[PDB]
RNA sequence: GGACAUGGGUUAGUCGAUCCUAAGAGAUAGGGAAGCUCCGUAUGAAAGGCACGAUUUUUCGUGCCUAUCGAAAGGGAAUCCGGUUAAUAUUCCGGAACCAGAAGGUGGAAUCAACACGGCAACGUAAAUGAAGUUGGAGACGUCGGCGGGAGCCCUGGGAAGAGUUCUCUUUUCUUUUUAACAAACCACACCCUGAAAUCGGUUUAUCCGGAGCUAGGGUAUGGUGUUUGGAAGAGUUCAGCGGCUGAAUCCGGUGCGCUCUCGACGGCCCUUGAAAAUCCAACGGAAGUUG
């Protein structure tokens, strides 16, 4: 697996055609994971911020498949 | 006009086909 | 006082280990950027390649191209050599002026090599643009 | 906890090396494990090479030119000391072979 | 060769003897996210004007090309950036152009300084 | 009931075999032998290739240089965790990787100063053409002894969940407190640089080291079974309810002539010096070579 430390980048992956499915994981200590699944890696972005969070969540492309923890 | 249109190369390198503006 | 402005020496450490190199100039009291006896030399990186009395003059013109390099050796680091290579186009060009302006460097660098252009076409200095085999 | 061998080869060999983890399951277990590699020895002198990783013969297939080489003359053969003593020799040997044919040829 | 970033903190420009600039999006990679070879010379300077969306570069061939770079905060939006101008007539002494380039803190003035000892002000 | 009867059951690019060679077997060339067969393994063998060319008397010229079998403990490409069945799991299921091979595509890099730059150097960087030929390395190596590092285990101070005990005593007795391959970043005996050392110093448990450059100072390399994050808490575990679901907890540290494995740097021993090969990489060499 591999982490993504840019949200841009997450973004320009999840336009790429090979992301297949994104998960959205919310943590106990009020962390979001935005995992991206592609054909070779699991894209992994923390994002501990929760305004930054719903933005990149509206952000992702509505194509996308997209689901709950 | 002519002269942004002529030079406008962004970030491209094999994109790049003024090799036809520069014979034809 | 064997390493003068225009000695022909030898380097044996670093990227440009084995090449042949021409003093340009002397810094043996050192420097606060070198605190060491250095001198700044410039060389031959892509030494010409031999040529016949066949081939076209193309041919030839494409085997006799040198690419030189400059560059600031250790004193320890260049073997001193006998042979003396000289021309007043290569005096005083280069400085520490003009390693600190890159745009200086490479045009220092393309004045070493048209000067390397002339004086091998001539047929000056045919051991220093032999290379050395080791 | 004990463990046990993951392959049908007992007998622990030169081969059949283990290593023991804690598996997420809480469990201790074996993991199978290569010999070490190699760091490439140095051709005159045979001491190992600087800047060259440790990797096993078909390991080293998959790295980037750079990674298995330096930028010097014989730069992933040769260590730099023998490099250098290469050179000097080479030029003060023509410089004798030199001399003699200027004392030979009169 | 030198820096700038932007003001809202999220964007670096890179000024190299490579005759490149080099736009970094600190939010998209650590890879440049744009890269531009137009000077002919070791480029020298990059500077950004602290307010309006405009940055130039400064090199040793002594032309000064002038970039429009607008940044939005959205993630959609990645920033635009276009050629506006490529100011000449700037003279070479020991093959040295544009050394520095500053920018007026309020309106659309560029300070360029030569080898020669003159300061241009381009308006 | 391993008995009798009836059915069911073994899922792999990654684990082995297959590949390689070992001792050794064993064709071929040959020679023996009335023969069955024996000997022989690059030998008394014509034991095969590769490249250049306006197509050469449209009848080809010019150059250049060893079988096979034999190892489920040797060598060797690459897989982990959780779950699952009455019986199969590194094989299935879910999730997460990896290797080799192949083609072109996208983005970038070199190039009209043809085949990149930086560092005094050790050498570094995301790239960074290299034919024939030659050479080097890895593969690839004994045994013993202590020393140091890591991992798991053992041990241990608190916290939290239940559980045992409770005439009395015990802020306690016990259990549960877990984190894989893989991915990224990070991390000091050898080497380099300046400097020249005797009132000799540095230094190991073990006395080796230094004008062939010590000490000191600053660097380079090697770099996980280490740290930080991704995997990954959603898993697994522990508990409290509800009728599959809902709540919590899954925490913060210590220690060592300890144990197992491993790694590092060394010391000893030999009239003993402790495999090969397949594979893999590198160098020297310099053939070729506005578009391309």
């Amino acid at each position: 697996p591999r982490q993504i430390s840019d949200i841009k980048q997450f973004l320009e992956i999840a336009r790429r055609k090979d992301a297949t499915s994104a998960r959205i994981k919310k943590n106990t200590n009020k962390d979001v994971k935005f995992k991206l699944r592609c054909s070779k890696y699991l894209y992994t972005l923390v994002v501990a911020d929760a305004k930054k969070a719903e933005k990149l969540r509206q952000s992702l492309p509505p194509d996308l498949t997209v689901t709950e923890v | 006009e002519e002269k942004e249109a002529k030079e406008l190369s962004k970030m491209m390198m094999s994109n790049k086909q003024r090799k036809l503006y520069s014979k034809l | 006082k064997i390493l003068k402005p225009g000695k022909v020496a030898l380097i044996t450490r670093g990227r440009f280990a084995g090449k042949k190199v021409v003093i340009l100039q002397a810094i043996d009291q050192g420097s606060k950027s070198h605190p060491f006896g250095h001198a700044v030399v410039a060389g031959v990186e892509r030494y010409p390649l031999k040529v016949t009395k066949s081939m076209g003059a193309k041919r030839i013109a494409r085997r006799s191209r040198v690419k030189p390099f400059i560059k600031v050796v250790n004193y320890n680091h260049l073997m001193p050599t006998r042979y003396a290579l000289e021309l007043d186009n290569l005096k005083g060009l280069i400085t520490a002026d003009t390693f600190k302006e890159p745009t200086q460097r490479s045009a220092a660098r393309k004045t070493v090599k048209k000067t390397f252009e002339e004086k091998y076409q001539s047929g000056k200095s045919a051991w220093f643009f032999t290379p050395l085999r080791f | 906890q004990r463990v046990t061998y993951r392959r049908r080869l007992a007998y622990n060999t030169r081969s059949n090396r283990t290593r023991i983890i804690k598996t997420p399951g809480n469990n201790i277990r074996y993991l199978h494990i290569k010999k070490l590699g190699t760091i490439p020895r140095c051709g005159d002198t045979g001491v190992p090479l600087q800047g060259i990783p440790a990797l096993r013969p078909r390991e080293f297939a998959r790295l980037s030119h750079n990674k298995k080489t330096v930028q010097r003359a014989y730069g992933g053969c040769l260590s730099a000391n023998a490099v250098k003593d290469r050179i000097v020799r080479a030029f003060l040997i023509e410089e004798q072979k030199i001399v003699k044919q200027k004392l030979k040829q009169l | 060769s030198s820096l700038s970033v932007h003001s809202s903190g999220d964007h670096v420009i890179i000024g190299s003897y490579d005759k490149r600039l080099c736009w970094f999006d600190l939010d998209f990679s650590s890879k440049p996210y744009k890269n531009l070879r137009y000077h002919s010379r070791a480029l020298r300077d990059v500077s950004y004007h602290p307010s309006l969306p405009l940055f130039c570069s400064g090199s040793d061939d002594g032309d000064v090309q002038v970039f429009h770079g607008r940044v939005y905060s959205d993630l959609l939006a990645n920033p635009l950036i276009v050629p506006l101008k490529i100011l000449r007539n700037h003279k070479v002494v020991d093959n040295v152009g544009v050394l520095s380039t500053c920018w007026h803190p309020k309106e659309a003035w560029l300070f360029s300084a030569g080898a020669g000892g003159e300061i241009r002000m381009w308006t």
